[PDB]
């Protein structure tokens, strides 16, 4: 299941009510063209991936999450896992989202 | 409007 994230109230819970699964974050924009241009992966995962958590960040509407992660380049890939970071990648690597879930999950 | 810096999506390399 995917979820968005439109304050950092909703980011530490999404954290918390996402259980213990993997947690990947997908800072995008939604005004921007090459940002979006990989939700067909990433937000794609959510069905073939049922068992991993998926967000959403808006880096324009939400630079409060965006702040406090200090992003700089987007689409930037965050993974959390009970409240706490593991790993992190920006770049376009849709595949890479694969590789990157199977190797935490 | 929503802008912020460079999306490095499939632009960078």
């Amino acid at each position: 299941m995917v979820k968005q994230i439109e304050s950092k109230t909703a980011f530490q819970e999404a954290l918390d009510a996402a259980g213990d699964k993997l947690v990947v974050v997908d800072f995008s924009a939604t005004w921007c063209g090459p940002a979006k241009m990989i939700k067909p992966f990433f937000h794609s995962l959510s069905e073939k991936y049922s068992n991993v958590i998926f967000l959403e960040v808006d880096v324009d509407d939400a630079q409060d999450v965006a702040s406090e992660a200090e992003v700089k380049a987007t689409p930037t890939f965050q993974f959390f896992k009970k409240g706490q970071k593991v790993g992190e990648f920006s770049g376009a690597n849709k595949e890479k989202l694969e590789a990157t879930i199977n190797e935490l999950v | 409007f929503r802008f912020r810096y460079v999306c490095e999506g499939p632009s960078h390399g």
